[PDB]
């Protein structure tokens, strides 16, 4: 009875469409929901907690797929070095997608953000010694020698205080793709007579406030 | 602590941590007696052998404790039961000993039998399988736990990590967490105890090779309460 | 964009994903009948599933739609309706069966001219949240000594199902293809779970496989980048 | 749900529940003349029968859909015309009569793209409440010397009949199913009476079976549970 | 004339849809509804009226049916039990069916509460006695002996008071399928010479304030 | 359930037509606009910017 | 024709679909609209969903952002 000519888009499906229609149970209501002690309401908490790395994925066959979890250190290195920690990149394979950060951000595409690496000295109680944690700027290659990553941005890591690691960042300039950290042997790991020449390190990632996405979409790879 | 005859001396100095920092409440709806005497003194739970090749151990709350202890047999007379559970857990080493433990509590810990084969067909658990009893099962594969569930995950949920340099034992305080308030006590796993080592237990010879780990836990909350049936 | 609300979980989450497809042939042997029932199943999916996977407890609301086409994808002049059965009447198992006859269900009379008709049903469980794997002993009492059959089993815990058609006394004539988008809209987190990182070989029951796999191995030694 | 509101009496009875099919079939011999009329009978269906039974008196507002379509399940481009005849007026009984020109029924025209149109009657009856048999005489006199026909007779309680008919002066080429769906929607009680217990043979008499049964026997014995 | 795109669910049909039409007859209007002395306006305070319940269900042929109604007490019985009430399941046949409660919840799926039976005891003027009720909580299997009653939860009966009866839960736990409540012959029925030896027991079950459905459908089994 | 007849030109399609539809990504929004210091808001200050002639355009 | 037809977005970061049965037709972010060809064709809106703040057609300069210029820069 009201004019009204047939406007475009009226019949059409849209796949992010969001409508509501009538319940099929006009009379029959749901229970309401009760208080429980275990309460979230956003995930996000949930997704800056943090996760074990596992930094060991050199093996591949079963019957070594125990010590994948812990790595050891050697006191036979001296003013070696030990690892290079990979580029920090959620997206690409790797250690990366085995954390619960990285399988988050399996289902993202861009991710820009500055990283912090942790680490925790678990020597044995006499050990005594300095190793000594610097960063590269992204662009720059791989520090060819100790001398080369100590001439950079370095940062000095006492074995008595744990925590004391901090973010520097080493420049800004104004305009490989990426950037690593990478770790050298300062001080070879010496203990005295009867004590054991072997230990074990734990290395552990968290995600920052100025970490964030702005795109979602539907991609998995696996399965 | 000092309530009546008892006299024990922890350590008020380290990292008391509590579930979402909220004790359990009480429920009101209509969907349908504590002795704390001989009941209150603190039970120390069998050492386990803590050694090099030791993979770990797993305990079914509060499946084992349904008639084996004291808690047994004053919870084969009310039907429901709920309570807080004391872990207590501690580190004895000397200054040649190295090692780090990993200890957390999953709640609804489902677990997995071995099922081999092309094709998926699988039986129900056996009574010992289900329940062993006191005597535990030493985990064969625990890199996914003997269960499918991979330890890179079991940070997600409330953890804690243990570093035997500076505390020589820990305290945590799990309140009394459940989906619904009233519910079944011999049927549902309210969750379960898992003691997964990351670091080897490493020693030069002459030492001990075992360490003696203890567990003891003690009702926060003792209520039974129910119906007779 | 530059607004922090189109990048909300409402926007993360809403996308009508396919659930899978209605075979409703001409001939055949699956249903012969002239009708078919479809058990909501989120497991049956694998990405869905997945999704769902990373919570336990959650509560949302359900919004169904009823995709309909031939093969071809055209539409012919035959009369369908949409009738959900609930849980607490049985399924229908004839073709003039007294499950046809439910009076709480209202009906809309509509052409294909129409598009298809939107139906929400609320959380009905009895639970306060989804469960598919019951870990317990269903019965409540003493028995032990017999062979419990019951462990992994619900009989409670069906959501009920859709049942789907050709109105009229005479057989359709036309091959029929059936689709459906689903989407949750109100998410919220009570008890996480780690979520799956080896492939599960059941739907109904947890149970994996005796050769287990590694994530990836892209990485050939430490040293390299 | 957690809300009470939802498990009130509105969604409890709110529920289109199927009272008949009406056949029109291309040939036949129950209505060749190309038109029927309905009686509304809500005694003919006993769940529905079984619903009201728990009460006696009561006021509710009706509501008429018209579901029409081919046993197939297609539409053809055929013109229809739903039109009720009051009960004053005589039900009619050639394709000509006078009866299909009742003023008093406004007309509508679509066609069967158009979803089917929706007819609400209030409740019309002399009555203040439904009365399926009537106790007494329906004489109000003296008279009850000659053979009295009508106890139980009432030819004032008809509440009228639809007319569904075939517009158009050619006869209609195509065969036809129409499926009704009715639900009460202000439910009020006034005399309470007890729930059928013993299943009625007849539907105009309270007449039962000699030969009476029991509800249930499944308990052997008091001592066995 | 104004815009508007077809969007999804307008022709759409709902077996649970409520709308509203215009009426057939715009000028014939209904008669007002008048005044009448009986009035009730929710059927709920008819739901939970008091019923009589058949105990007696054992019979089964036309030549017995007519002693259902009531079932005799005998002082043949010395020290032994009675009957054992079945469990209180509306929606399991039996007695409960038979029950105007019963046929209620026969429309529901699941029901939860917790029950009271009453006694009213109708032995003769001089006879005298005590009585027992005891209740076992669900779970537990029936009890073995008059003993096994006593240990349990139990109730004193007294037939000079009527009405004293009251629920008393047994223990409430923190979590066959239910128990059931049964009566014990703690004293066997005595009565003097002259009187007779047998009597008659009636038995009546109620609906409680905590009595309540949540989903509603349509199952009817008969017919 | 609202009485309307079908008005003239509902479903009509027009070539000068602004409408609005929903978004194809209601969860995904895009980034704001931050502040750039090259701005210009109206492209008629450079309509009416100065411009060189070529006037032998004989060759 | 009477023919059911669906247009359906695929995002840049889910990959384009290569097969008839490829699961790219399954992303689950894009809702579906049942209509007929007698419903005037739908509207779809996207916004400024690019990574940058403005449109570029033609990248001068460097789109690796290292040292590596001894190979063929195809970049």
């Amino acid at each position: 009875g009201f004019p009204t000519e047939l406007k475009p888009g009226t019949n059409q499906f849209l796949t992010t469409d969001d409508g509501v229609s009538a319940p099929i149970l006009p009379n029959f209501h749901p229970t309401p929901c009760i208080h429980i002690p275990g309460e979230v309401r956003n995930l996000l908490e949930l997704c800056q907690v943090e996760t074990i790395l596992e930094v060991n994925n050199v093996p591949t066959n079963a019957t070594s797929l125990m010590e994948r979890l812990r790595f050891p250190v050697s006191a036979q290195a001296g003013k070696g070095e030990l690892c290079a920690v990979f580029r920090a990149d959620p997206g690409r394979s790797g250690p990366w997608q085995s954390t619960l950060l990285g399988q988050l951000c399996g289902y993202y595409t861009q991710w820009s953000g500055s990283l912090e690496v942790t680490f925790m000295f678990t020597g044995s109680f006499m050990a005594t010694g300095k190793m000594l944690i610097a960063y590269t700027p992204p662009g720059g290659p791989l520090p060819k020698d100790r001398a080369t990553a100590m001439l950079g941005t370095h940062v000095i890591w006492d074995f008595g205080l744990q925590s004391s690691v901090t973010l520097v960042i080493p420049w800004i300039s104004n305009t490989y793709t990426t950037g690593l950290v990478s770790i050298w042997y300062q001080t070879n790991y010496v203990v005295p007579i009867g004590a054991p020449n072997t230990a074990y390190i734990i290395a552990l990632a968290a995600a920052q406030k100025n970490f964030t996405m702005q795109l979602c979409k539907d991609a998995s790879d696996i399965l | 602590l000092t309530i009546g005859n008892s006299t024990i001396t922890t350590q008020e100095a380290a990292n008391i941590i509590v579930g979402y920092g909220e004790w359990p409440s009480y429920c009101s709806d209509s969907d349908a007696t504590r002795p704390d005497v001989s009941v209150n003194r603190f039970y120390t739970l069998d050492t386990k052998l803590w050694e090099k090749s030791s993979k770990g151990w797993y305990w079914k709350f509060p499946d084992v404790l349904t008639e084996t202890g004291v808690f047994g047999q004053n919870a084969q007379f009310h039907y429901l039961y709920r309570s807080g559970f004391c872990i207590h857990v501690q580190c004895n080493a000397s200054k040649f000993h190295q090692g780090a433990l990993l200890v957390a509590v999953l709640p609804e810990y489902v677990i997995g039998t071995v099922a081999g084969g092309t094709g998926t067909e699988d039986s129900h658990p056996p009574y010992k399988q289900t329940q062993p009893g006191a005597d535990g099962f030493e985990l064969q594969h625990p890199y996914v736990l003997d269960a499918g569930i991979p330890i890179s995950q079991l940070t997600v949920c409330p953890h804690q990590w243990i570093n035997l340099r500076t505390n020589n034992c820990a305290t945590i305080i799990v309140p009394y967490i459940n989906a619904l308030p009233f519910d079944s006590a011999l049927n549902h796993c309210n969750f379960g105890l898992l003691v997964v080592p990351i670091s080897p237990l490493d020693y030069d010879q002459g030492a001990t090779p075992v360490i003696p780990i203890t567990i003891t836990l003690a009702p926060m909350c003792s209520e039974f309460a129910g119906l007779r049936q | 964009s530059h607004s922090t609300a189109e990048t909300t979980l409402d926007s993360f989450f809403s996308r009508a994903g396919l659930v899978g497809e209605i075979d409703l042939p001409l001939e055949g042997t699956t249903n012969p009948n002239g009708y078919a029932n479809w058990d909501i199943d989120i497991t049956g999916y694998a990405q869905m599933r997945r999704k769902v996977e990373l919570f336990t407890y959650m509560r949302f609301d359900a919004e169904f739609t009823f995709v309909a086409c031939t093969p071809t994808g055209q539409v012919v002049p035959q009369l369908l309706q949409y009738m959900f059965v609930p849980p607490g009447a049985p399924e229908p198992d004839s073709r003039e069966s007294l499950a046809w006859q439910t009076a709480t269900n209202p009906s809309v009379f509509v052409k294909l001219s129409d598009p298809p008709a939107q139906v929400s049903v609320p959380f009905m469980s009895p639970a306060s949240a989804y469960q598919w794997f019951y870990d317990g002993y269903p019965t409540f009492g003493e028995h032990k000594q017999e062979k419990d059959l019951e462990y992994g089993a619900c009989p409670n815990n069906m959501m009920g199902t859709f049942s789907v058609r050709t109105v009229g006394t005479s057989k359709s004539k036309y091959p029929l293809v059936i689709r459906i988008y689903m989407r949750m809209k109100h998410v919220r987190a009570w008890i996480p779970r780690p979520m799956r990182n080896q492939n599960y070989l059941f739907k109904a029951n947890p149970n994996y496989a005796g050769n287990f796999i590694k994530p990836t191995g892209a990485s050939r030694t430490a040293i390299t980048t």
